[PDB]
RNA sequence: CCUCGA
DNA sequence: TTGTGGGAGCTGTCACGGATGCA
DNA sequence: TGCATCCGTGAGTCGAGGGT
């Protein structure tokens, strides 16, 4: 019978559950952690249960089970980011951490500049021509695919592909001055 | 853009329709992000 | 009572029988109840019924209904607003909102396994109370029984606790702040100033 | 997977919910954390006949 | 949080 | 997943108001 | 129902650097 003994299994083994809180507790240190691991350790027995030899000693099976999920996630935390909580992360740690990341913390000012013109960049583009200028603007800057930058402008392929080469030529030719004062005449 | 006037400022009990009316999405995981890389786990606290 | 009888009435434990209360609760009626004792009785009755009032009258005056105070749902703060960053050394610095977050999924999840395997009544009953304890952590971190920890043994600051204070939003980040434009030096005297 | 209450309204002091339902907070405590159980709803009807 | 400054 | 198995600190603070609980 | 006890509240401002 199934039922009939899942009623042997409370009757026999909740006193253990009692003592075996302590257990675990003695071995995690932090309550809401023995009680997440007594809790897991009664999952895996109920789900166990049927393969235990009855009349022995359940108390050392039990505290086998919790031996033993208390080392599975021992080493369920060696694969996942090693957390730390605090109240407040500091403006010390806020930075140290922008220091090596893609974006880093920003000041008003360097986003202001960047809604401003590039007053070189701005004049060199105004010199090409209106096509140029645009067939350079959609393909470098708004990275359309060459068929869709086609779909605009209302010229073909072909058309649009001399025009943006051509441009890219000649904005190389102005623009030396500021490729040199950036860095991009390595 | 607001326009910062406003006339009031009012609190309520939120209803659970209204928790769930907030939400984009539950969370089932308890995973953040992947130790090898950094990128956030679906469902998770930082999905 | 429940092998006999048990076809005659409905009980149970926990947030769900509270519940199930607050359906069954007549605001109008234990509203005008608690007007009746204090139009009509004295002493502590009156003082107790008029404590009372307060409350029932205010859930009655209001549309919002008591069902509000039992939550079937918990919300989720945005992630910027408890941020996770790597530190030199490999390890990660988490707000203690997220490790209270992760409690609160852990328990529900192991919640959700022990119902669907059909476990025994008190372990179910175990994680049920767990759940409950760990929404208070998230919540109010330390208002009833032992605070959850993190290292070092301290209590993880809550959802209140971010707001209480002078450390907290109101009195940190609302009723002051930093600012832009300004800086600080040692003062010298200068007896060559104009006023 | 189960309700549990707002530790704002139990336990903050005084009781919202033991205001409410007019229970005293010592048993909220025994009932929200499973130390003692509450009739829910009982059938007068069917217990008199 | 620690040690310090007015 | 089988002979036995219960923590680490804690307190060397204090005035005040009102619920809470006890009888 | 009458209190005694307990519990929950609050306890100055701004700086520096160090960095589990």
């Amino acid at each position: 019978t199934d039922e009939e003994l899942t009623a042997r299994f409370e009757r026999d083994a909740i006193p253990l559950l009692d003592q075996l809180y302590g257990g675990a507790l003695r071995m995690t240190r932090n309550p809401a952690d023995a009680e997440d691991l007594l809790q897991e350790t009664m999952v895996k027995a109920y789900a166990g249960f049927r393969s235990f030899r009855h009349g022995t000693n359940l108390k050392a099976w039990l505290y086998r089970i919790l031996t033993n999920t208390y080392i599975n996630s021992y080493r369920k935390k060696q694969r996942q980011p090693a957390e730390y909580p605090t109240e407040q992360i500091t403006d010390w740690q806020l930075a140290s951490n922008a220091e090596h990341s893609s974006t880093g913390l920003r000041s008003a000012e360097v986003e202001a500049l960047e809604a401003l013109p590039d007053t070189e960049i701005k004049e060199a583009l105004q010199a090409l021509p209106e096509e140029f200028r645009m067939a350079v603007y959609y393909a470098d800057v708004e990275g359309f695919p060459y068929k869709e930058i086609a779909e605009i402008m209302d010229t073909p392929i072909g058309t649009v592909m001399s025009r943006l080469h051509r441009g890219r030529r000649q904005l190389r030719g102005l623009l030396a001055d500021v490729a040199r004062d950036r860095g991009f005449a390595r | 853009l607001d326009v910062n006037f406003f006339d009031e400022l009012r609190i309520g009990l939120a209803t659970a329709e209204d928790i769930r009316q907030w939400s984009y999405g539950e969370v089932k995981k308890p995973e953040t992000i992947n130790y090898r890389t950094l990128k956030p786990e679906k469902d998770g606290l930082f999905c | 009572l429940v092998d006999r009888y048990g076809e005659y009435f409905t009980g149970a434990m926990g947030a769900e029988s509270i519940q199930k209360l607050i359906e069954n609760f007549d605001i109008d009626a234990e509203a005008e109840s608690l007007r009746d004792v204090i139009r009509n009785g004295k002493g502590q009755k009156k003082l107790r019924a008029l404590k009372r009032l307060k409350v029932v009258a205010a859930f009655q005056q209001s549309g919002n209904s008591p069902m509000g105070m039992v939550l079937d749902a918990v919300p989720v703060i945005p992630p910027e607003l408890r941020p996770m960053v790597q530190l030199d050394g490999g390890r990660f610095a988490t707000s203690d909102l997220n490790d209270l977050y992760r409690r609160v999924i852990n328990r529900n999840n192991r919640l959700k396994r022990l119902i669907d395997l059909g476990a025994p009544e008190i372990i179910v009953n175990n994680e049920k109370r767990m759940l409950q304890e760990s929404v208070d952590a998230l919540f109010d971190n330390g208002r009833r029984g032992r605070p959850v920890t993190g290292p070092g043994n301290r209590p993880l600051k809550s959802l209140s606790d971010l707001l209480k204070g002078k450390q907290g939003r109101f009195r940190q980040n609302l009723l002051g702040k930093r600012v832009d434009y300004s800086g600080r030096s040692v003062i010298v005297v200068g007896p060559q100033l104009k006023l | 997977a189960a309700p549990v209450t707002h530790i704002w309204y139990f336990k903050g002091v005084p009781s919202r919910l033991g205001y409410l339902l007019d229970l005293a907070p010592k048993d909220l405590e025994k009932i929200i954390y499973f130390a003692a159980y509450v009739i829910t709803s009982v059938d007068e009807e069917m217990r008199h006949n």
